[PDB]
């Protein structure tokens, strides 16, 4: 049925009145029309780079020094290359710390940094105050204590929100992010250059489903690379630990897969339910080291 | 609602200036639209 | 409260003398904010009241804004705006 909720989701804003945009589309919109919206209507420029950010939700106390470097480093890659950062939008986890990084080294470089939020429609606090056609909307980033719901991060610039079964249902956004990543990589990076737009994925404090997301890229045609950073507190630091003890393509030096599977279930409790399976995922991630 | 105002940073800028509160007036001026 | 001299743990004693009045003495999350306001110490308020996970009540926060505007407490207006208060609703 008609999208019936598209306009400006301008946050109440703190120091500023940070603006944003929403469309509320389906879960079956075609990749051609998704991109068509971004550049035609929202008057965006084609990016010379895409940085997808897959960590987790609820990431809870990133370290002090880690905050500085990732931010200062991530802004520079974005502003110096005119990039689109792709987050989940919800103010829990990476999308929190990404927006934190923006605020620190802002330079009001939102002009050159177009962060986009992609989430399902329903899992978001104050869902109902946005319904309407070309509606400038208010929105309160008040940390409503009773609210287990998500709030959209004030330090973003655009939003696409994906209908699904209904409210509460979470996890119907993975397709659109990917199909868009395929789509942008099938666009020429300049009027003179033939190569497609590159795509790279960055990982902050990953997770047992993220380590399937990592593999899903290296299996992809073309094989999208991945970046990780140590100093985190879940799978990134793990797959960082996996890094140091492995040879080119090899599955193990002198056998420690009991001790690895010990650590696999230590973080997320398996009990060898499938902690073995998570090892062969780490096996194929420690394998294709030409993209990690 | 209706007891609210659509542009409250304007109503407070006038308040701070009638009350001779310059440091508050400068702060509130930087927030909102139509700065000049 | 002990002031460990050498490990920069719990830095210079003013923060200790004042933070001591905030810990224990449960009093609220609110009254903690109101006490910094009378003192005009935002560094205390930002760091030792607006902490992660601080469960805030209902428009108590608005009632703090009303107190800061009268008292000409500009930096507490700035802070409370950053931490969720809405002038349109207020």
């Amino acid at each position: 049925s008609p999208t019936d909720a598209y306009g400006v989701i301008n946050f109440q804003g703190g120091s500023h009145s940070y603006r944003a945009k929403y469309v509320r589309l389906s879960y079956d919109t075609k990749p051609e029309i998704i991109l068509q919206l971004l550049l035609k209507e929202w008057q965006m420029e084609l990016p010379k780079l895409v940085i997808s950010v897959h960590g987790g939700m609820q990431k809870f106390e990133l370290h002090p020094r880690i905050k500085q470097l990732l931010g200062k480093g991530l802004i520079k890659a974005a502003v110096t290359t005119g990039a689109w950062i792709l987050t989940g939008g919800v103010n829990t986890g990476v999308a929190k710390h990404v927006g934190d990084a923006l605020k620190e080294h802002a330079s009001r470089s939102s002009r050159k940094i177009c962060t986009i939020g992609i989430a399902p429609w329903g899992v978001i606090e104050n869902r109902n105050d946005l319904v309407g056609r070309d509606v400038v909307a208010p929105y309160q980033t008040l940390l409503n204590p009773l609210s287990k719901l998500n709030v959209l991060n004030n330090l973003h610039s655009h939003f696409i929100l994906v209908d699904d079964g209904t409210v509460g249902k979470y996890g119907a956004e993975v397709r659109l992010r990917r199909e868009l990543e395929k789509t942008i990589n099938q666009q020429r990076i300049h009027a003179r250059i033939g190569q497609g737009v590159p795509v790279v994925a960055l990982i902050f404090e990953g997770g047992p489903n993220v380590i399937l997301t990592v593999l899903e890229y290296l299996q992809e045609s073309p094989p999208v690379p991945v970046v990780v950073c140590e100093g985190t507190g879940r799978a990134a630091d793990l797959l960082a630990y996996i890094h140091k003890q492995t040879e080119e393509g090899g599955n193990l030096p002198d056998a420690a897969e009991p001790d690895i599977i010990s650590t696999i279930k230590k973080t997320f409790n398996f009990g060898q339910s499938e902690a073995v399976h998570l090892f062969q995922t780490m096996m194929e991630c420690m394998k294709k080291k030409e993209l990690i | 609602e209706t007891k609210r105002f659509p542009y409250p940073l304007n109503e407070l800028l006038i308040w701070a200036c009638l009350m001779k509160r310059q440091v508050m007036a400068r702060f509130l001026w930087q927030h909102g639209e139509e700065s000049m | 409260t002990v002031f460990h001299i050498g490990s920069e743990d719990h830095q210079d004693i003013d923060v200790a003398i004042l933070t001591a009045l905030l810990k224990g003495t449960n009093a609220s999350a609110f009254d903690q904010l109101i006490l910094t306001l009378a003192w005009d110490r935002v560094d205390i308020a930002k760091n030792h009241v607006f902490v992660y996970g601080q469960q805030w009540l209902v428009g108590s926060l608005e009632q703090a804004m009303l107190d800061a505007l009268v008292m000409d407490r500009v930096s507490f207006v700035k802070l409370l705006i950053e931490n969720g208060v809405s002038m349109h609703k207020f």
